[PDB]
RNA sequence: CCGCCCCCCAAACUCCGAAGGGCCGCGCCGCCCCGCCCUGGCCUGGGCGGGGCGGGCGAAUGCGGGCGGCGC
RNA sequence: CCUGCUACACCGGACCGCAGGCGUCCCACGGCGGGCUCAGCGAGGACCCUCCCGCGGAGCAGAAGGGCACAAGCCCG
RNA sequence: AGUUCGGCCAUCCUACGGCGGAAACUCCUUAACUCGUUCCGAAUUAAGAAGAGAAGCGCCGUCAGGCCCCGCCAGUACUGCGAUCGGAGACGUCGUGGGAACACGGGGUGCCGAACC
């Protein structure tokens, strides 16, 4: 390393996609956060004000603060063998809304109106992990006859 | 012989701006500086005066932006004015101030429509008898119910002093709507005072009374040709204040906009 | 072409002499520095569909603009 | 034929190239349009041109109407109605330039003498469409003045003979 | 000079891009009401609480868990 | 102290490892608003001027990497 | 079908040929006043209705360049876990999991939302 200022190490991950450079678009600035909501932090590398460090990066968080023109999010960060819950200090450019629990919450709702339509027996609501394959028939009536093939160099 | 500029390298790496700016049709560095609201107020509506010209037309339109689209709230068009009567001369100063003055009356009737205590258009019910003076609404400050808040949007134009552009905002005030905004760019004004009246002369068309009135004098062979429109309607250059005195009073009475149903052909 | 066929593999046995390691000298089925089989060449000549630059040979165009 | 396809010409630029002779120069300008001219500056240094950078070196004027024309029609007068052939660009504009300036008129040359470029640009209604700020585009391909339309139209509305 | 083919390349080239890693989520939800106070044109919001109602334990496998003091 | 690489796509990771930089410079080379568009090719014009196309091939104090077009560059208040 | 304001930002871009206009948008006409051009009403600001489908714009076309989807490329390149497998080594093999790209051939060429005529 020998060199360790705020922003080494980030030739790539701070770069714009391809033919994606210039202004956000103006979603980024109309959506509406709430306290408690879960968000993605994703580095925009043209807004230069509020910018998280690199190690934020990549990383899901909830809301404790919402501010005039920056969010505040808390992340949890493993150090040298405990956790410790950070705090930190965002603008609107490199923040989006998580979809963490948008599975689970599809499923509460699922649930809810399943059970509401009873099909009088109530119907299994846990997650199954597949199981094995039953029994049942094939034809082999048109059946294709397969045999390795000779080297050829 | 020559090398060629366009090769099909310079079209796999070419990003396109986005379709509203290759169109020539928005801003957005200045879209983003109007439609931006602190965060803590999290999805309450903010509002845009939008003033836009054409040839042969005035628009002026409230709005608010959405994630998706952005709704219009009210409008109204100067090709109105010829039922409130004003038959020619739409495009001009005065046309633009009553244009305005339109779509302010329209909205603060439309938000009061049944309500019966403290209403917006009984609350601040504007002005009356236009002088060309600086007025506020929001100085009145009622404690409970606030005047209607809006911002000027004026896009692609120049902000210049005595544009059309701001004399349509200035009819939007004089019906009762908060509009921020000071004295510079309205004719009358010095940095050592501002004096209304000679800013009821373009609000009454008088600009335009007395180029006819030379004009008639000594080339009235460009006077048919100059004119031609105002010269059919029987209007003469010396009763355009009676005529957009009468226009205003018509106004202010009836805002409320009549549709012009309608038939289409591709 | 056909009057060298003879010492071309006496020729590549001396410059491996001249190299580290273990070498292996082969024939190829493909037509001179080209990238078709013989077979496939002739054909392709045989009915017109070939391309020819200077030294090496391509196929039919078959696409863009039709002539002008 | 068609209206608005019609060929007019859109401006005219005099151009001064060379210690206070462009004080001179200017004036002679100033009295050949009314119009205050401009004066350019040096964008590098060429000790052997003799100028040095950031310095007042040429000056000129654009001229745009019925005085446009009327001063291209003496500045071609000099030339005895003549030009060449290959002097039209490929975008339908033409040149041409005289050496002595009194060669519109007699003037007492105090003021000395000066030589200019007539460089003349031509255009159809329409061309707006290009310069103004807002909804700005090209022009179409036909639309365009194409240097065979050029000359046809200047060798009618002048005289000129396009010398080969 | 220009256009089409073509042999061969990069730790400080990359329009493409794995295996592999990393962070977060997987039970309390709905529906109507009522109270208190920075934010909105408003009869707007947002936060913290109260009630009345219908419900309800919603992947596998294993297993009891958390906090401090003094010191080598 | 700082950039790129070594470093094996989270973070972290050694050497008297590789290619380099810093101890300054600027009341404007700063803040804000408005307007404007750069480098250049091609084609023209008496012994700088004009048009056209122009994804930045310019510029942004000084290393390297990243960023930026009705602008973060240029000019004016 | 059209105009003003937007969402996503090329299936929407670029080039060259076409075809259209009742309304609408545009081009267009003017320098008294307003304000403006390192010079210039070009731009821009003001004031207008004689003329237009020549442009822009909408539509159609092209063994068009780009862009977008699918198939092939290919269980190939590479790679996690395990091996008292082979080889002087450099490297390769087998068991058990994951699995590309370039090239190549066919298809396609903006849609969604508020207000007004
Ligand atoms: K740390
Ligand atoms: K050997
Ligand atoms: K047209
Ligand atoms: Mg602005």
């Amino acid at each position: 390393t020998h060199s360790q200022g705020y922003r080494c190490k980030t030739r790539y991950c701070f770069a714009r996609k391809f033919r994606r450079h210039g202004m956000a678009n103006l979603t980024t600035y109309n959506r509406v956060y709430k306290l408690g909501q879960y968000v993605n932090i994703k580095v925009n590398g043209a807004y230069h004000k509020g910018m998280p460090h690199r190690y934020y990066n990549g990383r899901t968080g909830t809301i404790f603060n919402i501010g005039p023109r920056a969010l505040g999010v808390q992340i949890q960060k493993r150090v040298r063998g405990r956790i410790m819950l950070k705090r930190i200090n965002v603008r609107l450019e490199h923040v989006h809304p998580s979809d963490c629990r948008k599975n689970h919450l599809e499923r509460v709702a699922a649930n809810d109106a399943a059970r509401r339509l009873a099909g009088q027996p109530v119907p299994c609501l846990k997650r199954q992990n597949a199981l094995p394959r039953a029994a049942h028939v094939v034809s082999i009536a048109s059946a294709i006859d397969i045999t390795p093939l000779k080297y050829d160099g | 012989w020559v090398k060629v500029q366009k090769t099909r390298s310079y079209f796999k790496r070419f990003q396109v701006q986005f379709r509203r700016r290759r169109e020539g049709k928005t801003d957005y560095q200045a879209r983003k500086a109007l439609i931006i609201q602190d965060k803590n107020k999290y999805a309450t509506p903010r509002y845009r005066f939008v003033v836009r010209r054409t040839n042969k037309d005035i628009i002026c339109q409230v709005t608010a932006a959405e994630l998706t689209k952005d709704r219009v709230v009210c409008a109204a068009y100067s090709h109105e004015l010829p039922r409130y009567g004003i038959p020619v001369g739409l495009t001009n100063y005065a046309a633009a101030y009553a244009t305005g003055l339109l779509c302010g009356r329209r909205l603060l009737e439309k938000l009061s429509v049944g309500i019966k205590e403290n209403a917006l258009a009984q609350l601040y019910p504007g002005l009356d008898k236009a002088t060309g003076e600086e007025y506020h609404p929001d100085e009145n400050e009622n404690e409970e119910v606030h005047a209607f808040k809006a911002f000027l949007d004026i896009g692609l134009a120049r902000a210049s002093t005595g544009a059309r552009v701001f004399a349509a905002m200035k009819g939007a005030v004089d019906a009762g709507l908060n509009i921020p905004h000071s004295m510079k760019r309205f004719p009358g004004y010095s940095k050592d005072g501002f004096d209304s009246s000679a800013l009821r002369d373009r609000i009454m068309g008088k600009h335009v009374g007395d180029y006819m009135a030379e004009l008639k004098a000594e080339d009235e062979e460009t006077y048919r040709k100059r004119f031609s429109k105002y010269i059919a309607a029987k209007v003469e250059p010396l009763r355009l204040e009676a005529m957009y005195t009468k226009a205003h009073a018509a106004i202010r009475a009836n805002p409320q906009a009549v549709k012009a149903k309608f038939e289409i052909k591709k | 072409r056909a009057s060298a066929k003879d010492y071309v593999k006496d020729a590549l046995r001396r410059a491996k002499f001249k190299i580290p390691g273990r070498q292996a000298i082969v024939e190829s089925r493909n037509w001179g520095f080209t990238e078709f089989t013989k077979e496939e060449y002739e054909d392709l000549r045989e009915r017109g569909e070939l391309q020819y630059d200077g030294n090496n040979a391509h196929r039919i165009s078959r696409k863009g603009p039709l002539n002008l | 034929e068609n209206p608005m396809r019609r060929i007019r010409i859109e401006k005219l630029v005099l151009n001064i190239c060379i210690g206070d002779a462009l004080t001179k120069a200017a004036k002679v300008l100033q009295q050949l349009t009314d119009q205050e001219p401009t004066f350019s500056k040096s964008r590098l240094t060429i000790r052997g041109f003799g100028i040095r950078r950031g310095q007042k070196i040429s000056t000129h004027v654009t001229v745009r109407g019925e005085k446009a024309r009327e001063i291209i029609e003496r500045g071609l007068r000099v030339k005895n109605f003549e030009l060449p052939y290959s002097c039209f660009s490929t975008t339908g504009n033409f040149g041409f330039g005289i050496t002595e300036h009194i060669d519109l008129g007699i003037k007492y040359d105090s003021m000395g003498i000066y030589g200019m470029d007539f460089y003349v640009v031509l255009s159809r209604p329409g061309f707006r469409v290009n310069k103004r700020r807002a909804q700005q585009q090209h022009v179409g391909a036909s639309h365009k003045i194409t240097p065979d339309e050029a000359r046809a139209w200047v060798e009618r509305e002048f005289e000129v003979v396009y010398t080969k």
